[PDB]
This record gives structure tokens, C-alpha cells and sequence, in this order.
């Protein structure tokens, strides 16, 4: 009696769908039919005697990418019409995204999460996943959320936005439509996690030892700490956490909830049975300044606040010392005006492993979304991106004859600007 | 769906066509016959691109063969997938029009133009939706240069909103089978710098020179290079073509590669080049490909990329990798190549990947760049034009015909105001 439902779209979101989805369905029993051989409650939607279908929207211009779904293994468990499929991409373009192809097709998908929203008793909030590389991701989710807050302003609105990398960048304008893209999500979202592809990277190349990770290796990754978030929900637990008071302990102010993840427990199969992972240690492993999932600095920038979700078989007396520990560490350090900065979450249900999955089977796991300073510094580095080109007029003529004015670019920039400097103020 | 229309010109597009069906058709397991026997579903998902379905589940391209006279296509419908091909498609004329453009563009083209016209106009709004246009041609004849570049003019009038591309075989002072091929390409450029918004200028000057010293074969035929054309505007749309692990399309490359209108004249390459010997030695890794790919020597055109800097590229792949091996190395050729990159826009690169290989190989690549190292061939035949227009000569071939003489000064200025841009970021 919960309804967490997700929508995704580009093919950042897609493929984590896959990924999110393979996921729910192992956790619960679900075959890749839809029909099982309460907790899919929140996620899925029964229907007949035992079919059960998720409550999602594979929302995506491109249709080379849906195609894979209803080409794939599961198209017999999705609804037909939600994977809600356009004719041309928004080829990474806000304005291509945002005004122009989007009035062809937000009458499929909002009255098919309508459809969806009215039919859930009552729901917390909707699971948005689009990267910020400029096509769906950027422009085709700004009107998307803007036209959800008109309709749902209440209800919580998550997302999971993979943001590049300053170091590496998969595409060219991805400085612009960033930059872009932050207006709505601080406007609208009520907390906007952020990962990185080359932090993943790095997890998965040092800890896990794979030298060729794909995209069906780190999304199933991000599948872990988005099933960590709402694991509460999806099931019991001995200290549970709601999405409405999650989000209440990161967001001390409203314009300052652009947290990180981070993901302790990732280790290979024969890498767990020499290493035994205890609760003091993976607690530590997630304040590494690399283990955590965005390339930034922790020890420079101070923390806010914490949701640690320990999950599996755990006890809270070594959840309480450990955060003794983390507290007498002079490298970890916290603002003055936050005393405490540790949420706490617990449950029974341990982490689902992907059959033939790169993770391993660990009896417990923490997943903890930190709310700090440090991500200032990612978005500094991408901000000089964007000046620097724009200061040259470099693409804007691609926007400007879709539709957008000049000024624009020089507004979003204000925006990020000034947001910037509310982690320096708060910092002090 | 995102369909997209295929035209000829001359003997280099209708050639250039013949081979880029070769492997198409391969790429999807068609036979000449127009019918379909390959095994895979991903490669059938997307026939649709391509080909308008015919009766009896066969397949037949748009591939508007025209040409302005009937010796190429004569030769096409007896070459192998040829008659897959419509004949209504084979748009024939009477005179080749020969090397003249201005005899190939302003009257014989428009005697010939409406025929053409009416025929995109049919396949165009047959189409569900069309991601833009696309043609094979060369800027030294008149064929290719005069109605070819007369057609695409007329196309973007009538479909502006729609993006575009065209594979230009751009003249050359070694390899140069064309005495006024200066006039025909200066004159066609005028129109190429605003009618289309992605050029890729090819050169049949380096394509003997890559099968030389890579391929190391004794015969290059003109089939041997289109072998390579072929193959490589195939790697550029296999992203819409195929599934992919990230896909790039001809406007979400074009976009994020063109920083400004003007500037869209591009190189393209195609990393794995090997003879049949000394394949086996090499094992073809993602950091191997992409130190092949980004050198002077396998990019296929009349430049030099170490003189002139890099402002956009790409690497649009074709095999099941890591993303990992790809961008870590693409960080470290900037690294390494920091010089021959723009320091104005950071990562100039615009990675693409395709889950399916192409026949016989496990991987691919291919390397559109937007460089300042084409600079030097506009300004090679901006000197090659000026001797010949100093000295007011084979002009009566085109004034006689109509080409006022003030017209070739407005070519030159463009083309002098356009390496005068690239000069001007660099
Ligand atoms: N790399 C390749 N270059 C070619 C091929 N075929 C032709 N060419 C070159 O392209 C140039 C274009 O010549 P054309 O095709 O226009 C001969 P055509 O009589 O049809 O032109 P007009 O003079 O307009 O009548 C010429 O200089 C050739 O050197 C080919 O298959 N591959
Ligand atoms: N983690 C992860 N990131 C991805 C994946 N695919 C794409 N991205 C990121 O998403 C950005 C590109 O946006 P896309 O999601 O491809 O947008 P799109 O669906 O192509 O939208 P169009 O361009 O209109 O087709 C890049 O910067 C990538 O870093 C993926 O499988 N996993
Ligand atoms: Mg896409
Ligand atoms: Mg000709």
C-alpha cells in the first residue's frame, strides 16, 4: 500500500530499466514471463491469477533502443503500451527535447502514468532516470517533470542523473546541456542523486577487478543502491526509512539536495571468502574518496547529512559504534551547525544478485546517499566547460534555430552560479 | 523507421553504390534478388531504414541511380546486386554533360530535374518519417558536382527542416584524371558550405595511398577503394541501423560535431586495415584500433591532421567492447595528441558503439573528424583556381553555356572566407 513507481528515459534510463528490472524481478520470484510461481505491491501491479507487470514508462524518442525490449526477453512482462517509443531522437539537444519533439508524444505517457498513478492507492513518489548527455535525458525530462509538479506537486520526485565526468565526457555538448538541465531538477525534484560513468570505473576496475566493465555492469550497480533506497518499502525491516523522511534529513534547505551514492560492499566471488565484511568495514568503505560513486573530494568538502541503509543480516549496536568511528576521524569531518549527520536504516532482505553478475553474494550490505560540499567541485569543473565554449558561441546556433533564445544559456548558468555559492555559504 | 533516401551521381556515386549495397546487403543477408535469407532479427528490425517493402517480403532501396548519361547504369543492372535496384530509380539523360558543370547544372540538370524531383518527392513522403538525405558524388566532374549539387539545393528548399549528408570524392593535384576539376569543385563548394550540413571530403588521392602501405595489395581497382567508402558511410548510420550500446545517428553526430554552419567539411576513416597475412599477427583491441584511426596516415583524404588541430570528432564502433578500454583511451590520445586537439572545446570526441560486428570481423570503427587539416585543401585548390582564373581560361564552356563570370569570384571568397574561419580558430 506504498506505490513506488519508476519512469526512465534515453537509453541511460532504459538500460538501467533493464538493469532495475532484472533486479525486482529476482528479488521477488518474478520469471522474466511476469507471472510469479505484499512486497511487489510498490513496484509491480498484480493482474489475473498471477501475472504481475511493472509500473514504469520506458519513455524514449529513439526506438532503436525500446525495440531491444520488445525484442528482447521481456516483452511479454512489460505492458505493451508503456514502453511509450517516439519516431526521432532528440539527438542531444535540450531544445530538440524540451519544446519541439516533446509536444508529439507527453499525451502517451502522461495519461499512461495517470493511468498508473490513479490506479495505486496511494503513491510516494515517482523513480526518474535520465543522464545529462543532452538528448531525452536533458530536455525531453525538463517538461516532463515541470508538467508533474503542476499535476503531483505534493508527491516526492527522485531521479538518478548520470552525470559526466569532468576528466571524460561521452559526447560534445555535454557542458551545455548540464548546465542546462539543473534548472528544473532543483526547482522540481525534491532530492536529484548524481553518479558518474568514470567513478564506476574506477569501483569496478580497482575493487571488483574488471578490466572491460560494460553498461550492463554498471547499471547493475546503480540497480543495487536505487533497490537500497526502497528496499524500505519494497520490504520490512527492523528500522525502516520512507522516501519523505530521506529525503527530510538530506535537505536542510530546499535548493541544497543534490546528494551523492555510494555503494560499499563490491567484491568478487572468490574475493569474499578471504575478506570477511563486517559492519565497521563496510561502513568505512563507503568514506573512501573513491569508493563513492561521483569523482569528487570528501576530504575537502565538509558532509551534511547521511542516510546510511545498512541491509541484510545487521545489527544496530556495531551500526551505532561504527558511526562512533567515522566520527573520531579527523579525515571525516562535518559542519558546525549539523551535530548529527547519520540517518540510520536497516532490514532484513539482503542484497538480490544477478545470475552470472560480476557482484557477489555477501550476507550484508549499505548503500548511504551523503549530502556534501565536495560535489561543488564536480559541477566547477563543468561550468568552466561551459563558459569557455560558450564564451566562443560554440553550438548555440543548433539551439538558437530550434528555438531558444541567447539568454537562456547565460540564465542556466546563473542558476548553477548561484548554487554553487549556497555549499561555500552553508560550508562556513 | 528514421528512413532516409540514397541517390547517385556520375561514375564515382553509381560505383560507390554498387559496392554500398554489397555489403548492405550482407549486413542484412539480401541476395541481388531483392530477398531476404539472413538469420539474425536485429538486422531485419530495421530493413525498413533503407528499403521500401515490396510484395512477396522483398526488400528494394530507395537508391535513386541517376546520372546524366546511360553507360553507368547500363553497367549497374548487369553488376551483382543490381537488379535489386527500381528502374524507375535509374534516372537517365542523354549526354553525360561532361566535366562541365555549369552544362551539368544550369540547363542539362534542369532538364533532368524534375524528373528527379518528383521521384524523392514519391519516396520522401512515402516514407513513415525520414531522418534526412544522403548522396555519393564528387566534386571534380559535372555530373556529380553540377545536378548533384543543383538536386540537393532544391532538396533543402523544399525539406529545410530535415538534416542532410553527402560523401564528396574531392579532387586532387596526384591523382588528377580532370583538367577543370578546380572549376567543378570550386564552383560546387559555393553551394556545399550552406546546402548541406555535413561534408565528408573524401579523396581518391590517400585511398591508393592507404591500400599501399596498409593493405599492401598490387591491384587496387577502383572497386578496392570504394571497398573502403563503402564500408565507412555503412559504420556512420549502423548506429540507427543497429542496436547499440550507445547510438549515435547522423543528427545526433552532426549536432554536437558542427560548432558552427559553416564548418562541416570532415575526413572520415576505418580503423581495422590489414592484408590477409598480417592480420593474424595483429590482435585488434579497442587501444590498438583507436591508435590506428587517429594517425595521419589511415584517415582517408588530401590532409595532413598533425599541421592542423582537431575540433570535433568521432568513433562510431562496431563490435561488443567495453566502454572502459574505449574512453580511457580517447582521454589519453588528447593527452598525448594535447597539441593537435582544441584546447576550446574540452573532449572532442563523440564516442559510438553498435552491438553487432560487421561480416567476417569482431570489431570496427570509424573516424569522422572536423579538422583544420582540410584547410590546406581548399587552400590547395583555391591556388590551382587562381592560376587557372588569372589567366581567363575554359571559361567559354562555362559562359557560353550561362555562368556569368562574376559568380567565380563569389566561389573563391567563400571558399577563401572559409579557410578563413578555420585559420581563425586555429
Ligand atoms: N575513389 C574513387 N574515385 C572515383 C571512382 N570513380 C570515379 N572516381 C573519381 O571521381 C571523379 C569524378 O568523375 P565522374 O564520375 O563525374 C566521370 P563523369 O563522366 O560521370 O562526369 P562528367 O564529367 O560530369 O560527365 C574522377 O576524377 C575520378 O578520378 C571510384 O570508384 N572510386
Ligand atoms: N551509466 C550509464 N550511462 C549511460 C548509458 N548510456 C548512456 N549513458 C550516458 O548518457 C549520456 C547520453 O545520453 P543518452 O541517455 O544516450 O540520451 P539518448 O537516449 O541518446 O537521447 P537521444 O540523443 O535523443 O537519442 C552520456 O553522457 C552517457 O554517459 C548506460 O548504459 N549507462
Ligand atoms: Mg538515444
Ligand atoms: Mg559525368
Amino acid at each position: 500500500m506504498r506505490e513506488c513507481i519508476s519512469i526512465h528515459v534515453g537509453q541511460a534510463g532504459v538500460q538501467i530499466g533493464n538493469a532495475c528490472w532484472e533486479l525486482y524481478c529476482l528479488e521477488h520470484g518474478i520469471q522474466p514471463d511476469g507471472q510469479m510461481p505484499d512486497s511487489f505491491n510498490t513496484f509491480f501491479s498484480e493482474t489475473g491469477a498471477g501475472k504481475h507487470v511493472p509500473r514504469a514508462v520506458f519513455v524514449d524518442l529513439e526506438p532503436t533502443v525500446i525495440d531491444e525490449v520488445r525484442t528482447g526477453t521481456y516483452r511479454q512482462l512489460f505492458h505493451p503500451e508503456q514502453l511509450i517509443t517516439g519516431k526521432e531522437d532528440a539527438a542531444n539537444n535540450y531544445a530538440r527535447g524540451h519544446y519541439t519533439i516533446g509536444k508529439e508524444i507527453i499525451d502517451l505517457v502522461l495519461d499512461r502514468i495517470r493511468k498508473l498513478a490513479d490506479q495505486c492507492t496511494g503513491l510516494q513518489g515517482f523513480l526518474v532516470f535520465h543522464s545529462f548527455g543532452g538528448g531525452t535525458g536533458s530536455g525531453f525530462t525538463s517538461l516532463l517533470m515541470e508538467r508533474l509538479s503542476v499535476d503531483y506537486g505534493k508527491k516526492s520526485k527522485l531521479e538518478f542523473s548520470i552525470y559526466p565526468a569532468p576528466q571524460v565526457s561521452t559526447a560534445v555538448v555535454e557542458p551545455y546541456n548540464s548546465i542546462l538541465t539543473t534548472h528544473t531538477t532543483l526547482e522540481h525534484s525534491d532530492c536529484a542523486f548524481m553518479v558518474d560513468n568514470e567513478a564506476i570505473y574506477d569501483i569496478c576496475r580497482r575493487n571488483l577487478d574488471i578490466e572491460r566493465p560494460t553498461y550492463t555492469n554498471l547499471n547493475r550497480l546503480i540497480s543495487q543502491i536505487v533497490s537500497s533506497i526502497t528496499a524500505s518499502l519494497r520490504f520490512d525491516g527492523a528500522l525502516n526509512v520512507d522516501l519523505t523522511e530521506f529525503q527530510t534529513n538530506l535537505v536542510p534547505y530546499p535548493r541544497i539536495h543534490f546528494p551523492l551514492a555510494t555503494y560499499a560492499p563490491v567484491i568478487s566471488a572468490e574475493k569474499a571468502y578471504h575478506e570477511q565484511l563486517s559492519v565497521a568495514e563496510i561502513t568505512n568503505a563507503c568514506f573512501e574518496p573513491a569508493n563513492q560513486m561521483v569523482k569528487c573530494d570528501p576530504r575537502h568538502g565538509k558532509y551534511m547529512a547521511c542516510c546510511l541503509l545498512y541491509r541484510g543480516d545487521v545489527v544496530p549496536k556495531d551500526v551505532n559504534a561504527a558511526i562512533a568511528t567515522i566520527k573520531t576521524k579527523r579525515s571525516i569531518q562535518f559542519v558546525d551547525w549539523c551535530p548529527t549527520g547519520f540517518k540510520v536504516g536497516i532490514n532484513y532482505q539482503p542484497p538480490t544478485v544477478v545470475p552470472g553478475g560480476d557482484l557477489a553474494k555477501v550476507q550484508r550490505a549499505v548503500c548511504m546517499l551523503s549530502n556534501t560540499t565536495a560535489i561543488a567541485e564536480a559541477w566547477a569543473r563543468l561550468d568552466h566547460k561551459f563558459d569557455l565554449m560558450y564564451a566562443k558561441r560554440a553550438f548555440v546556433h543548433w539551439y538558437v534555430g530550434e528555438g531558444m533564445e541567447e539568454g537562456e544559456f547565460s540564465e542556466a548558468r546563473e542558476d548553477m552560479a548561484a548554487l554553487e555559492k549556497d555549499y561555500e555559504e552553508v560550508g562556513v | 523507421m528514421r528512413e532516409i533516401v540514397h541517390i547517385q551521381a556520375g561514375q564515382c556515386g553509381n560505383q560507390i553504390g554498387a559496392k554500398f549495397w554489397e555489403v548492405i546487403s550482407d549486413e542484412h543477408g539480401i541476395d541481388p534478388s531483392g530477398n531476404y535469407v539472413g538469420d539474425s532479427d536485429l538486422q531485419l528490425e530495421r530493413i525498413s531504414v533503407y528499403y521500401n517493402e515490396a510484395s512477396s517480403h522483398k526488400y528494394v532501396p530507395r537508391a535513386i541511380l541517376v546520372d546524366l548519361e546511360p553507360g553507368t547504369m547500363d553497367s549497374v543492372r548487369s553488376g551483382a546486386f543490381g537488379h535489386l535496384f527500381r528502374p524507375d530509380n535509374f534516372i537517365f539523360g542523354q549526354s553525360g554533360a561532361g566535366n562541365n558543370w555549369a552544362k551539368g547544372h544550369y540547363t542539362e540538370g534542369a532538364e533532368l530535374v524534375d524528373s528527379v524531383l518528383d521521384v524523392v518527392r514519391k519516396e520522401c513522403e512515402n516514407c513513415d518519417c525520414l531522418q534526412g538525405f544522403q548522396l555519393t558524388h564528387s566534386l571534380g566532374g559535372g555530373t556529380g558536382s553540377g545536378m548533384g549539387t543543383l538536386l540537393i539545393s532544391k532538396v533543402r528548399e523544399e525539406y529545410p527542416d530535415r538534416i542532410m549528408n553527402t560523401f564528396s570524392v574531392v579532387p586532387s593535384p596526384k591523382v588528377s584524371d580532370t583538367v577543370v576539376e578546380p572549376y567543378n569543385a570550386t564552383l560546387s563548394i559555393h553551394q556545399l558550405v550552406e546546402n548541406t550540413d555535413e561534408t565528408y571530403c573524401i579523396d581518391n588521392e590517400a585511398l591508393y595511398d592507404i591500400c599501399f602501405r596498409t593493405l599492401k595489395l598490387a591491384t587496387p581497382t577502383y572497386g578496392d577503394l570504394n571497398h573502403l567508402v563503402s564500408a565507412t558511410m555503412s559504420g556512420v548510420t549502423t548506429s540507427l541501423r543497429f542496436p547499440g550500446q550507445l547510438n549515435a545517428d547522423l543528427r545526433k553526430l552532426a549536432v554536437n560535431m558542427v560548432p558552427f554552419p559553416r564548418l562541416h567539411f570532415f575526413m572520415p576513416g576505418f580503423a581495422p586495415l590489414t592484408a590477409r597475412g598480417s592480420q593474424q599477427y595483429r590482435a585488434l583491441t579497442v587501444p590498438e584500433l583507436t591508435q590506428q584511426m587517429f594517425d595521419a596516415k589511415n584517415m582517408m583524404a588530401a590532409c595532413d591532421p598533425r599541421h592542423g588541430r582537431y575540433l570535433t570528432v568521432a568513433t562510431v564502433f562496431r563490435g561488443r567492447m567495453s566502454m572502459k578500454e574505449v574512453d580511457e583511451q580517447m582521454l589519453a590520445i588528447q593527452s598525448k595528441n594535447s597539441s593537435y586537439f582544441v584546447e576550446w572545446i574540452p573532449n572532442n570526441v563523440k564516442v559510438a558503439v553498435c552491438d553487432i560486428p560487421p561480416r567476417g570481423l569482431k570489431m570496427s570503427s570509424t573516424f569522422i573528424g572536423n579538422s583544420t587539416a582540410i584547410q590546406e585543401l581548399f587552400k590547395r585548390i583555391s591556388e590551382q583556381f587562381t592560376a587557372m582564373f588569372r589567366r581567363k581560361a575554359f571559361l567559354h564552356w562555362y559562359t557560353g553555356e550561362g555562368m556569368d563570370e562574376m559568380e567565380f569570384t563569389e566561389a573563391e571568397s567563400n571558399m577563401n572566407d572559409l579557410v578563413s574561419e578555420y585559420q581563425q580558430y586555429q
